[PDB]
């Protein structure tokens, strides 16, 4: 707390949290694309993306 | 669906049970911008 806190937030660290399956042990992913919710394809911010 | 939404001091609260939720249709929705989920996948919420 008292290394990585900053008063107006630090956003400089990310999680995973939407992908189509879950990562086998040790296991490395860095792709930033986006989620696909259902059959609908994505091409940006928006319903099921 | 609601046509009128509660205040957020009055904040509406109801209870839904015995039936199954289908969050297709959730997910169905086109003006939904901010969808946060915390404790839970969101993608297994039809199996959970
Ligand atoms: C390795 O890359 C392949 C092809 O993109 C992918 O399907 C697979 O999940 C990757 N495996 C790991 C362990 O990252
Ligand atoms: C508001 O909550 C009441 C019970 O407190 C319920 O009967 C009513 O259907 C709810 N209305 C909406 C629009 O959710």
């Amino acid at each position: 707390n008292k290394l990585d806190s900053k008063h107006s937030g630090n956003y400089d660290y990310w999680y995973r949290s939407l992908r189509k399956s879950k990562l086998k042990p040790f296991e490395r992913d860095i792709s930033t694309e986006i989620y696909q919710a259902g059959n609908k394809p994505c091409k940006g911010k928006g319903p099921n993306c | 669906n609601a046509t009128t939404f509660a205040s957020v001091y009055a904040w509406n609260r109801t209870r839904i049970s015995n039936c199954v939720a289908d969050y297709s249709v959730l997910y169905n929705f086109a003006p939904f911008f901010a969808f946060k989920c915390y404790g839970v996948s969101p993608t297994k919420l039809n199996d959970l």
